[PDB]
């Protein structure tokens, strides 16, 4: 009885991830796969000035990517709040835990989403105008020249599952309605709404890879490995809080990372 | 609310329209 309304959840949710992300990996992949009919290649220190202005002060390099990764994050945290505000049933909680589920939430579906615009080689930036290579990105001084790298490994093992975009639109909402995430005051609804997702979820994925037997199952773990990933990613912040000192952090990053694990 | 209160910003996001 709930196929049908489970497939009609499954659309809400791609036609409100169409609205709440300008780049969809639809329009990555064919930028990333050289099939569109142009993006600035940034491989070095001589393209990156070049290329500046297609994509602060006199600071050092590392710390001026770092900079422009922060500002790109706060943007992406703004389209994925729009985007969870779609998710029936989110608006209706207690605007405590839409808070709390944002803030555990909002770097897993970072990664999710800069896998999009990830291949081995490198990562696509600023709307797809950029693309900077991962050998670039690894040439930078320690300890920045770390902080991209578990991402890349993670993206191209996430890529192998070829998911698409109304795949992804169903993946990121099971991870914002987590009833884990410390401090939520009612987790019984954030688990109904949870649990008619992962059934949309699967469904989805039956359907759309049914060749593909065991990919709800693989996705799950994918859950896993991004919370991993999210407190790999913290530690080397508090590395950096120390040694670095020439580090502003934007509000609302502040505000998110403020007793973030 | 004490989460609410720690994130005047989130808030602002969540709230608007």
């Amino acid at each position: 009885p709930e196929s049908a309304d489970l497939r009609a959840l499954a659309k809400h949710l791609y036609d409100s991830y169409i609205k709440s992300f300008p780049l969809t990996k639809a329009k990555a992949r064919a930028i990333l796969t050289g099939k569109t009919t142009s993006p600035f290649v940034i491989y070095d220190m001589n393209s990156l000035m070049m290329g500046e202005d297609k994509i602060e002060q006199s600071k050092e390099v590392a710390i001026r990517i770092f900079q422009g990764c922060q500002f790109r994050s706060v943007e992406a945290v703004q389209e994925i709040t729009e985007y969870a505000k779609s998710i029936p049933g989110f608006v209706n909680l207690d605007l405590n835990d839409q808070v709390t589920l944002l803030k555990y939430g909002v770097h897993e579906i970072i990664y999710t989403m800069l896998a999009s615009l990830m291949n081995k080689d490198g990562v696509l930036i600023s709307e797809g105008q950029g693309f900077m290579t991962r050998e670039f990105l690894k040439s930078l001084r320690k300890p920045f020249g770390d902080f991209m790298e578990p991402k890349f490994e993670f993206a191209v093992k996430f890529n192998a599952l070829e998911l698409d975009d109304s795949d992804l639109a169903i993946f990121i909402a099971v991870i914002i309605l987590s009833g884990d995430r410390p401090g939520l005051l009612n987790v019984k609804p954030i688990e109904d709404i949870q649990d008619n997702l992962l059934q949309a979820l699967e469904l989805q994925l039956k359907l759309n890879h049914p060749e593909s037997s065991q990919l709800f199952a693989k996705l799950l773990q994918k859950m896993t490995d991004l919370r991993q990933i999210v407190t790999e990613h913290v530690q080397l912040l508090q590395v950096i809080k120390k040694t670095e000192t020439d580090m502003s952090l934007h509000p609302l990053l502040q505000e998110i990372y403020k007793d973030l694990y | 609310n004490s989460v609410x209160v720690r994130h005047x910003l989130l808030t602002a996001i969540l709230x608007g329209v």
